[PDB]
RNA sequence: UAACUGAAGAGUUUGAUCAUGGCUCAGAUUGAACGCUGGCGGCAGGCUUAACACAUGCAAGUCGAGCGGGGGAAGCGGACCUAGCGGCGGACGGGUGAGUAAUGCUUAGGAAUCUGCCUAUUAGUGGGGGACAACAUCUCGAAAGGGAUGCUAAUACCGCAUACGUCCUACGGGAGAAAGCAGGGCCUUGCGCUAAUAGAUGAGCCUAAGUCGGAUUAGCUAGUUGGUGGGGUAAAGGCCUACCAAGGCGACGAUCUGUAGCGGGUCUGAGAGGAUGAUCCGCCACACUGGGACUGAGACACGGCCCAGACUCCUACGGGAGGCAGCAGUGGGGAAUAUUGGACAAUGGGGGGAACCCUGAUCCAGCCAUGCCGCGUGUGUGAAGAAGGCCUUAUGGUUGUAAAGCACUUUAAGCGAGGAGGAGGCUACUUUAGUUAAUACCUAGAGAUAGUGGACGUUACUCGCAGAAUAAGCACCGGCUAACUCUGUGCCAGCAGCCGCGGUAAUACAGAGGGUGCGAGCGUUAAUCGGAUUUACUGGGCGUAAAGCGUGCGUAGGCGGCUUAUUAAGUCGGAUGUGAAAUCCCCGAGCUUAACUUGGGAAUUGCAUUCGAUACUGGUGAGCUAG
């Protein structure tokens, strides 16, 4: 019962966070064809272990500052 | 306090009322928590004059909601 | 509202009898002008009558024949056209279960308009009570009876017999006995005329 | 105040302001005690400072005057503090 | 069993034709306005413009069973009233849409929180102090309102004691409450007060994805993005601060600028879409303009406080008062929108032990064809085809069974009589549980006799009475488009949605006779969708009608050969929660019918969670050779 997202690490130049970045594949409403939409979310590293270009598995918590809601949990293909 | 009462929208003149369990401080016919039945004062020929589903005011009355002087009534007035 | 007005100049617009100005010797000989559209260009010579005047004619023929304004009209269509059978005959239903038309075939009153006179002054009592409201529709098993109050003024007593001679239809179980009726189911399209032509009007409601 | 129970509740307010302002100076100025010994260094004139501002704190925040949640978050940082001088 | 049923075209470019392409028309709808006309009832609706300024009344009180003082009637005691202290309410209910383009709203989910009254369960309520109003004397002021000085109760305030559990803890220990009142016989119930838990309810906080234009707006940020220590909050957090680091957002549109409350829904359409967000429900914001905090369980408070601005008002010039976007109402603006009404009888809300008090919420009534629905303004006969009018071949034709005359009827309006329902209850009088010394008191329940309680209200409805008596208009008649003639006028006067009529036979102007359509209404203007496949996803085009950049090369992007293994993101299936109610639709129940109200369903095919299927698309690995 916690929902979590994977995605690419796209910056780690800060101390104890990473930026995910997550991809997702929509259908258009009118003409229904395909889209690739994309969000960032800054989420909480603790150790500095992932690194730019990684891919992350996150899931949410409470706030940890203001504008970071989402915790590591595991670099699942270490890249 | 939550309450039971009675909401009042039937037509000028020949009203119709629901039974409803609600925060007492909503408007009389705004927000409310749940529906248990209804009240016909006039009810002609073929129509029900009463009906309250008993299983559920039990309940809420023991969460703690406080039925109203009428409710009480129509309360005593069914299962009979 | 209703129509008040020469009955028999309307008669000559349709070329058909329309059923008013009921008589023992009208055979529609009661007008001489007959067959001879109103006024001064009456049957002047030949008419166009192209595919919308020949729609909205026999539209007018229905609803003269029952003395339904438009309004009215246009709902029993609405409402026809929403019941699960077919439009046409839906329509032709509605308007034989009113009240004053149900009332004028069990034989009281000899015209439609006077069948309404009669509903609308309080003197049938439909199931016991007195109603007075013209387009009430009567289903299976109301049973229609004069009210027991004016069972005398002799405007009955020849209604009742130009009632006689004359159909008895096979969906109302009269008797000029007692004065009591019994209506029916409503009838199908089979017992009212063909002439009657209601595909036109189906499609003037849906231009 | 257009009516007379509005002006009696505006009467009452000002009588309440005085009262509290009293009482939540008495819980800062025990704090600032408090505080001012935990400055100087001395473990013993701090935990002497904080046996005496204990029960002040908690006997305002029994009254209202202060939300228990904030009496309790005052102790506690307070002891912290004075356990990580000796 | 039903809850689905769905799609029309016309006129106009030419001497004629086919295409293209615009313009116009026939439909549905409205919080409408205007013009001509106007009988009734039932249901609704009624400042869309100036979030413009507001005279007058009313919209929030209640408790003497918390507490002193008083007062007047009545027979020195009972009853009764209330200025002051104190409790609770005043943060609801009612209005409005200025601001707000995302700190809001909708959909689906979360933690780190508090929560008066209410329900449940546990441990209590011990003993003392010092004040201040009222009051009694002074006292400044025209008033409003203060000023001095003494005197006082309390469920007002503050110590001390004791705490099942509650808070901090370095697990040794340390810290912290409260108040009485009433009814019956110190002992009993009630009503309260303290500490705690957890339920109800209600609020605060977080996340993701959706929510209107503009590039003739491309860079924006410096508590800005992150971390550590401290402060701060009911509670997570740059919320604050000092240091350390430097970052964070942006062509998937940041920044800047314009407009805008949002949703359930409403109108239109065969759908897909397109317009819209009055009335009813939910959420947000605001209260003359801007800035604050106080009290409280809760407010940064519409009819509360402070201080800044404007603005109005009184004045004795000393000094003060105020906020209709609450209900009525006034002025103003406008094309345009109602009474300075009744009752708390019913449903709710506040206070009270109750009696009962308050409630412009609400329930009702007045005004308005504003809409929807229903009814009436009579019914039969009646050929001397009367007269009159209009056309005319002068004889006829039409108005026309139409009218008279004769025979009836009396719905609704009117005048008299009867008369439900909306009121369940309460007070007395008996009796049985209940806890308790107790059959007192006090909570419950059974019974027939009475008493009392409706604003609407001359109620709905029913039954009588008199007499056709009291009740029909508006648009149009060349084509489109149902429906034609005469006279007047002579490109004039005029008409007109489009084509177009009018210059001496005008079916097109004006009147008249006839007709057509609707009908207590009928026309015009305005606005939205349709027709319009005329922005085309469904569902169009680009040689010559509007439309291929002068030509390459290339960045982001879009799309991409064949075989195989695997993955399971798109894709598909199932299950679970959710999708408020009302509304739409379908059965069927009350209104005499109908509008209308209402029972149950169906629908809300969206969202999320989880378990599976792998053909196709994507990812990964391994191969091939037709590009
Ligand atoms: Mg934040
Ligand atoms: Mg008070
Ligand atoms: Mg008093
Ligand atoms: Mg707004
Ligand atoms: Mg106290
Ligand atoms: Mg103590
Ligand atoms: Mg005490
Ligand atoms: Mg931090
Ligand atoms: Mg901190
Ligand atoms: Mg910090
Ligand atoms: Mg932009
Ligand atoms: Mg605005
Ligand atoms: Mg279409
Ligand atoms: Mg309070
Ligand atoms: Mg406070
Ligand atoms: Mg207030
Ligand atoms: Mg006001
Ligand atoms: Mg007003
Ligand atoms: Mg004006
Ligand atoms: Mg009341
Ligand atoms: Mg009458
Ligand atoms: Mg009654
Ligand atoms: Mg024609
Ligand atoms: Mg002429
Ligand atoms: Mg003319
Ligand atoms: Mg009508
Ligand atoms: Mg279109
Ligand atoms: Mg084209
Ligand atoms: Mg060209
Ligand atoms: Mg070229
Ligand atoms: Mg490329
Ligand atoms: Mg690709
Ligand atoms: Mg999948
Ligand atoms: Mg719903
Ligand atoms: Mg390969």
């Amino acid at each position: 019962t916690v929902r979590t997202l994977t995605g690419k690490v796209v910056s780690d130049k800060m101390d104890k966070s990473i930026v995910v970045l997550i991809e997702r594949r929509v259908q258009h409403p009118l003409y229904g064809k395909s889209i690739r939409r994309s969000t960032k979310l800054h989420a909480h590293d603790e150790n500095n272990v992932a690194k730019i270009g990684d891919v992350v598995t996150i899931k949410e918590s409470r706030p940890i500052s203001k504008t970071k809601a989402w915790t590591l949990v595991e670099v699942v293909e270490a890249a | 306090m939550v309450v039971i009462r009675l909401a009042r929208g039937g037509a000028k003149k020949r009203p119709f009322y629901q039974i409803v369990v609600t925060d007492s401080r909503n408007a009389r016919d705004g927000r409310f928590i749940e529906r248990i039945g209804f009240f016909n004062p006039t009810a002609q020929g073929q129509a029900e004059k009463l009906r309250l589903d008993a299983d559920r005011f039990a309940h809420w009355v023991s969460q703690g909601a406080q039925p109203s002087e009428r409710v009480a009534s129509l309360a005593a007035q069914a299962k009979k | 509202a209703r129509y008040i007005g020469p009955k028999c100049k309307l008669s000559r617009r349709e070329g058909t009898d329309l059923q008013l100005k009921s008589g023992v010797k009208p055979f529609d000989v009661k007008t001489k002008k007959a067959n001879k559209a109103p006024g001064q260009h009456g049957q002047a010579r030949g008419g166009k009558q192209s595919e919308y005047s020949l729609q909205l004619r026999e539209k007018q023929k229905v609803r003269r024949i029952y003395g339904v304004l438009e309004r009215q009209f246009s709902n029993y269509y609405k409402e026809a056209a929403r019941v699960k059978g077919a439009t046409g005959e839906n329509l032709l239903k509605l308007l034989e279960s009113r009240l004053d038309n149900v009332v004028y075939r069990m034989g009281f009153g000899s015209t439609r308009a006077e069948a309404r006179q009669l509903v609308s002054h309080r003197s049938i009592t439909l199931n016991g009570r007195r109603v007075n409201i013209a387009s009430i529709q009567v289903k299976a098993g109301d049973v229609i009876a004069v009210h027991e109050g004016a069972k005398q003024q002799l405007r009955i007593k020849n209604a009742i017999e130009l009632a006689a001679q004359r159909g008895i239809p096979a969906w109302i179980e009269v008797d000029h006995s007692k004065l009591e009726g019994t209506f029916k189911a409503a009838p199908d399209r089979s017992d009212l005329p063909a002439e009657i032509n209601e595909s036109l009007i189906v499609e003037l409601y849906s231009k | 105040a257009n009516s007379a129970q509005a002006k009696k509740r505006a009467r009452q307010n000002v009588k309440a302001r005085k009262h509290n302002a009293s009482l939540r100076s008495m819980v800062r100025t025990y704090i600032k005690r408090t505080l001012s010994a935990i400055a100087g260094g001395d473990y013993a004139v701090a935990t002497e400072a904080y046996k005496k501002a204990v029960p002040v704190i908690d006997r305002m925040a029994d009254k209202g005057i202060i939300h228990k949640n904030k009496a309790a978050r005052h102790k506690s940082r307070l002891n912290a503090q004075v356990k990580a001088l000796a």
